[PDB]
């Protein structure tokens, strides 16, 4: 037991296989009397500018709606040639960040083709 | 095995805008955002972030916004540059010089009449032209004077800085913390503690106190550019006061346009000052010598000397009480040399009305004259040092930016941006 | 009409639901009430829209969860519900059991997401 | 290349959909203006996210409906539509029937999911 | 049968904003985006549009734009409505009357003293009122008049402009369009090209060239009440200068309050000028007769006269350079008659100090003094011409509207708005 | 009834006498907070029009 809820950033220390069940945590906190309020007004459109684009790339991969979704896209190793048994207990998501960082736009690429290529093929199919 | 994340616990550095908020007029009537009555903070279990105040845009802003706010307040104010004429003048009543009594031809509501008017002034704010005798007041040849509105306090009410969506700050609970670097103890809070918008020069009077130790910090230490902020840990009590029962009137100068003048004194006329207890006053210096030598050997004589010369805002102590500016004598307070191996401190203080807030150029603001006596009272909570720069390390009191008086209490915050998207492989496939 | 159905059984009303969903977001001084009206009504748009999402009902306007109902939130049978209420006289009815519904919503549905990635690990 | 298949035939084009999507979200004077930019932009995006959601597409670029083709609307071959033509001039070619069947799409959504939720409540 | 598809390749003409962006003081900065060092364009294969230059928004903010931002760079200056004082008045010494030598009664820095100002003047500023003279200044019966800020620069920076999100620029590539109808040849940016927000009346002194030929372009050519705007395909060089070394004083008129007035001149005085390649110019006439006949008949003799008569901002040249406003003559470049089978023009100018920038009524500009001696060069891009309305057809330059000089840039660029969802008959159902 | 917008009304400035308003459909109306207590006002719309 232990009360164990953690918090917003919660177990920022823990490792991926522990953190990634607060994902909920932070998602539901993301959205959250005269003039010059306009500094809250860019804050506020800012703020909702990042959740879309978040949204979006969700999308475009295919894993809307989820805050876990799998893939059919293929982990290359070059990007990161650590065990899953290194990677997920031994490794929080924040050096996880840094550790592939230079891959997210590699990763991002192919997953948006591979969604691209199931759509097609959905559509051949149900033209069939 | 690509798998997405979304909610991932990660963030980055990052450079956002900080909102004030409010715990139930300058400051007063600023409500911000209503705080929260309960403010939740989350510790990090495992988690260690590097920090550094000297750095930190926070400080960067209170500055934008205090400055902002302060100009802002005048806006709807009488302007005082139709008192910018020459004035015949004279001593007050004394025997044997502070002040001055002068005299002139003033506007009133109709622009075919004049009126013979007079008031007191501070010498500080009044130069001879006429090298009775003939003066003008002293910043009207370069800049626009401003009557504070007298309605409107400017008391240094807390507020608190809290970060918008998407933003969160880390918070330090290291009682040691120099101001740069690892902090091994962090947590993470929507909010900071409310601070205080105070500004002063010499003196910090009334933030936090260091939790143990007295804490020094800079930027360098070796580099003598730098400033050294040092943190007690317990105050030092100031008393502070304008011991003259001053008495006010307004002086119609146009529809609806009124000047404050200051009108006579009641009694004596004394000088301003301020009294520093002299037991904890040598307590404190003891302390800030012990803790000073861990950067200069542990058998260095350390000297406490007083401030260099230029303006009052660098040669002095100053701050705003009862809406009076004081210009405080610190030379009394640094008189020391600490070598290895009840009473108190009065320090005269000199009083200004036209004040070059933020010590910009052309932007004065006049202090209308406040009556009764004013008393006043603080917690020193620190000190701004630098080095007179070799068995002898001399330090001497001396001004500096007012960013400095409010790193002060953000040394302790960062501000870093949410970045919930991920990815990582998995043993699953579509 | 965007609220015909306000005064409509919840039985009758649960089918006019687009016509109130695609209702809900539709030079000098006070442009900026204007602007932050726009802005609001984004907000208020995307928090629901978010909740649909972390409940797994993104895209629909009806979904069934695997959430049991627990009764001390209301024990008016199904049929006094649906046939002699209105959305309005219900939303007041449980209005004090938000928090509680919408937690168990949020906890089924990370087991279920995270019962999803095991299946298709294996 | 976002505009890269403008030229490009219907059959052509619709492979470039996500790249124009990837790039829809991309003081005084130049100090409002930039703020009021955002928000209708936000708007755009939104309302036709919204038109997906309603119509049970979202998340997808190309998506199928259960709605016929009704012929009066364009009585040209599929191949004559796809091959022979280009999305701006097709667009121009139905554009009054853009409302006849954004409220078929809407309807069918309707009894879709209500055909849903019978069951499974049976 | 029916399928929904979203990010469809389709347009509608539209109207938003576009924001300035920059090659990274000047009005030009004011926070402008950084623009992209290497822009693209995308090719639309098979894509043709129609464009009208006559329709064309950009243009409209380009010029909506420049106006504001030209009005707020002046609110933070010196007013001189405080120098609407009767001046006496003489001429400025020299041997035998374009500069007065006037005096008046001048505020000081102090409200009840006064000094005696003198200064040099441009006549066309002055006006007598005496039928020493009596003159005031020409301004001051109708509009208040404020000091251009001396630090502040209004050189014709380029800026390029970008469409916002959901926008795009579509544009020619068709080196023969004439500004209005289909365009066969379109492309697409997210940016413009940086454009030079030169102010100007009869002729384009910044631009951009003709890609081959000579362009003339006009919404209708026959309709005598428009205007015909000629792109060269070569530059002209045209050299201007203000060839008086003068000296600048300030006066101190108020608190922090300063006016800057001409001091004298060394040295001779003599009158501004431009010098235009007379072969040069020749030839390019010639091109432009040869293109002006393809609407007017082959045989047609095609005259050039001077301007009209009526303000000086209608019937002279002007442009900004150096800081000072001159006024160009002119009527040597368009002395001529063109018919069918190394020197220089000099052109004498004017100078303006009080400017009625934008054709409004009640908001003057006032130019500080320039010390020393003024040289600029320029490139004559291109004219604005009209005609003058059997063999023979005239043509004069004029004026027009700020909007023409700016079309001239902007003729290849169209915004549109994406519409990306849309729908189509498939053979698949769900 | 449900509107987006409010009938059109004329923001008119006045003290003792309402002069361009609405009229009561059927019966002149008297409003008040609470008429007993006389710290209130009562506002009086009348069912025909009185011309000056
Ligand atoms: C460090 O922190 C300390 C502690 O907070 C600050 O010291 C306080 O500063 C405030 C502001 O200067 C002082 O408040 C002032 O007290 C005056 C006297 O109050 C007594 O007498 C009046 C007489 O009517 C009674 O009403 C009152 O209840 C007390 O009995 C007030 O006169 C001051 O002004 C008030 O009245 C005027 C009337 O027009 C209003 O316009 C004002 O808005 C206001 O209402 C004011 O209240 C407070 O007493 C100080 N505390 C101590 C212990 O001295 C330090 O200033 C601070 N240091 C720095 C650098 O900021
Ligand atoms: C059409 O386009 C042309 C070409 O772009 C413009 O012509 C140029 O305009 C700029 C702006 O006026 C001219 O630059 C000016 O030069 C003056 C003299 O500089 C000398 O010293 C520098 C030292 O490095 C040399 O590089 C330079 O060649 C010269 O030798 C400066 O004094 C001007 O302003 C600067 O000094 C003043 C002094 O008080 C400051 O106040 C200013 O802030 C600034 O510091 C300025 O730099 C440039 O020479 C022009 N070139 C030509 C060929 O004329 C045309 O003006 C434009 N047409 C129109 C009508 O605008
Ligand atoms: C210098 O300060 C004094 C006050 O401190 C200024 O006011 C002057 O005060 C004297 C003494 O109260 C006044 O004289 C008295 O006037 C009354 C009038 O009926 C008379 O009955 C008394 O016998 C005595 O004469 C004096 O008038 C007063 N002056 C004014 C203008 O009010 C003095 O003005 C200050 N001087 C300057 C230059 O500021
Ligand atoms: C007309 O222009 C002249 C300058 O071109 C303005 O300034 C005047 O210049 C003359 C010559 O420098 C000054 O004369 C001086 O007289 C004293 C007398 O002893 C002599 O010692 C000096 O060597 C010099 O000769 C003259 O004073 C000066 N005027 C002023 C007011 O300074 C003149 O003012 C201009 N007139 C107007 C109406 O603007
Ligand atoms: C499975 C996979 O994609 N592996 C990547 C490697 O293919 C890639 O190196 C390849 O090197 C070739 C040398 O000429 C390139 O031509 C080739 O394009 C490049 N492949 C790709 C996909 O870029 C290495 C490079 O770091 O990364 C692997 O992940
Ligand atoms: C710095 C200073 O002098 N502050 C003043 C206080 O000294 C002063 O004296 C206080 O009187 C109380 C009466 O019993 C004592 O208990 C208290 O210890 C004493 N304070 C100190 C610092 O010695 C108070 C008036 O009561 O006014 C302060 O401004
Ligand atoms: C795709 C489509 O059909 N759009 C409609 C337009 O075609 C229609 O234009 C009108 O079509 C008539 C058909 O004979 C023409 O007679 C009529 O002149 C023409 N109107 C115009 C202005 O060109 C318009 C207007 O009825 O509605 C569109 O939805
Ligand atoms: C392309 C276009 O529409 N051009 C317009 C000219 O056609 C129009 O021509 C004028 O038509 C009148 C019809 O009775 C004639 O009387 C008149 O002489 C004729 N003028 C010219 C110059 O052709 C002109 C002027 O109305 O405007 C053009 O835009
Ligand atoms: C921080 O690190 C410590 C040490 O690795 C973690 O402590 C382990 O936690 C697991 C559960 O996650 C236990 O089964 C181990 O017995 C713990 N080991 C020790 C020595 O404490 C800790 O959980 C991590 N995260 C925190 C504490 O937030
Ligand atoms: C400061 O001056 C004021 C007057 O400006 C004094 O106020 C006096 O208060 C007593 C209290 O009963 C009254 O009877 C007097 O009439 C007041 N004076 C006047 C002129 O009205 C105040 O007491 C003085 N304060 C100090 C500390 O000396
Ligand atoms: C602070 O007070 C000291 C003490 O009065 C001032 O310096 C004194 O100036 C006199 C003038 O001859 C000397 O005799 C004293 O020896 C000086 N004392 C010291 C400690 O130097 C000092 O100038 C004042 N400083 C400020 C900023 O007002
Ligand atoms: C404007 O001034 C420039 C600079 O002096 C002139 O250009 C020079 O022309 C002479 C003519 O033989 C050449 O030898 C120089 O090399 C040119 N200078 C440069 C930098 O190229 C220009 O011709 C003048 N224009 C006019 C119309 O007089
Ligand atoms: C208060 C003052 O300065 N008054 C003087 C007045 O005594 C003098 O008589 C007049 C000119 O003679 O100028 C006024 O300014
Ligand atoms: C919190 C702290 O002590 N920070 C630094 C420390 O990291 C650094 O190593 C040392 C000199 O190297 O200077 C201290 O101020
Ligand atoms: C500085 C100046 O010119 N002042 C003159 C003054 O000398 C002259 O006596 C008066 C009328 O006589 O007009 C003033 O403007
Ligand atoms: C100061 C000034 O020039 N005022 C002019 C006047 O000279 C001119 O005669 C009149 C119309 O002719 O318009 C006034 O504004
Ligand atoms: C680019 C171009 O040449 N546009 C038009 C052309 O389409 C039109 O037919 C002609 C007059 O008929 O006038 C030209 O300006
Ligand atoms: C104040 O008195 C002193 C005594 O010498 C004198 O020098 C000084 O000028 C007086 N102040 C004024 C304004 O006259
Ligand atoms: C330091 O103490 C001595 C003791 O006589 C005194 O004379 C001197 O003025 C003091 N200096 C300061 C700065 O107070
Ligand atoms: C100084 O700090 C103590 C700590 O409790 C506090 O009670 C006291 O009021 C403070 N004094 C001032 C002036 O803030
Ligand atoms: C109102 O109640 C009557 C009673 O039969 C019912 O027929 C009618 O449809 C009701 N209106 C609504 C909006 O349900
Ligand atoms: C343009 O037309 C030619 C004609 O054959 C065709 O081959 C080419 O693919 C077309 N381009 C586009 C973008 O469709
Ligand atoms: C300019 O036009 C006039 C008109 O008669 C003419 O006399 C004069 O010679 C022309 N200028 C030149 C340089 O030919
Ligand atoms: C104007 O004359 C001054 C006299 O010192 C000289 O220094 C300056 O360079 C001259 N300016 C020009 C452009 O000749
Ligand atoms: C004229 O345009 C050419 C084009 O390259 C440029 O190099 C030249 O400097 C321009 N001259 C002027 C005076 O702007
Ligand atoms: C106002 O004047 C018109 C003019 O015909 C008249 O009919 C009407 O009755 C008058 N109203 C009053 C209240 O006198």
């Amino acid at each position: 037991i232990g009360a164990v809820f953690l918090g917003f950033l919660g177990a920022a220390g823990s490792t991926m296989g522990a953190a990634s069940m607060t994902l909920t945590v932070q998602a539901r906190n993301l959205l959250s009397l005269t003039v010059w309020g306009i500094k809250q007004l860019q804050a506020r459109v800012l703020a909702v500018e990042r959740y879309l684009r978040d949204q979006q790339l969700l999308g475009i991969w295919g894993c809307s709606g989820k805050l876990i979704c799998c893939t059919n896209v293929p982990w290359n190793s070059s990007w990161s040639n650590r065990n899953l048994s290194e990677i997920w207990d031994n490794m929080t998501w924040l050096q996880w960040d840094k550790e592939i960082s230079n891959y997210t736009q590699i990763i991002y690429g192919l997953l948006e083709e591979s969604q691209n290529q199931q759509e097609k093929n959905e559509q051949d199919l149900l033209a069939l | 095995w690509v798998t997405v994340y979304y909610g991932v616990p990660v963030w980055k550095d990052a450079e956002t805008t900080l909102f004030c908020a409010s715990d139930a007029n300058v400051w007063a009537t600023h409500c911000c955002v209503p705080t929260d009555p309960n403010p939740q903070e989350i510790h990090l279990e495992n988690v260690t972030e590097e920090f550094n105040m000297w750095k930190n845009n926070m400080v960067e802003q209170m500055h934008t916004d205090i400055i902002s706010l302060w100009d802002q307040s005048l806006k709807p104010c009488v302007k005082l540059t139709p008192l910018c004429v020459t004035l015949q003048c004279t001593n007050v009543t004394n025997n044997i010089g502070e002040l001055k009594n002068c005299s002139f031809n003033m506007t009133t509501e109709l622009r075919d009449k004049k009126q013979k008017v007079y008031s007191l002034f501070y010498r500080l704010d009044v130069v001879q032209i006429n090298e009775n005798k003939e003066y003008r007041l002293i910043n009207c040849n370069t800049s626009a004077i401003t009557q504070a509105c007298p309605k409107v306090s400017f008391e240094p009410i807390p507020i608190h800085y809290c970060a918008p969506a998407g933003f969160a700050i880390l918070k330090c609970k290291d009682k040691k913390f120099n101001g740069t670097g690892p902090c091994p103890s962090v947590s993470t809070v929507q909010c900071t503690h409310g601070i205080k918008p105070v500004v002063s020069t010499q003196l910090l009077l009334n933030g936090s106190l260091a939790e143990e130790e007295v804490m020094i910090r800079s930027e360098n230490i070796t580099n003598n550019a730098k400033n050294i902020l040092v943190q007690f840990n317990t105050p030092v009590q100031i008393n502070c006061t304008r011991p003259n029962n001053n008495t006010r009137k307004s002086i119609r100068i146009g529809p609806g346009q009124w000047f404050y003048a200051t009108g006579d004194i009641i009694g004596d006329i004394r000088q301003a000052h301020c009294n520093v207890s002299k037991a904890t006053w040598n307590e404190t210096l003891g302390k800030v010598v012990k803790q000073l030598r861990k950067h200069f050997g542990n058998n260095t004589i350390i000297r406490f000397a007083n401030s260099s010369g230029g303006d009052l805002e660098v040669t002095t102590h100053s701050f705003n009480c009862g809406g009076e500016f004081f210009y405080c004598n610190t030379s009394g307070l640094f008189n020391s040399t600490w070598i290895s191996n009840n009473d108190s401190i009065t320090l005269p203080c000199r009083i200004k009305q036209i004040i070059n807030m933020w010590q910009r150029i052309g932007q004065a603001m006049y202090a209308p004259p406040i009556q009764g006596v004013i008393r006043c009272v603080s917690n020193i909570t620190g000190l701004i040092l630098t080095r007179d720069g070799s068995t002898t390390e001399t330090f001497r009191p001396g001004g500096g930016d007012m960013r400095d008086n409010w790193r002060s209490e953000l040394y302790k915050y960062k501000v870093v941006k949410i970045e919930p998207l991920g990815v990582a492989p998995t043993r699953c496939k579509r």
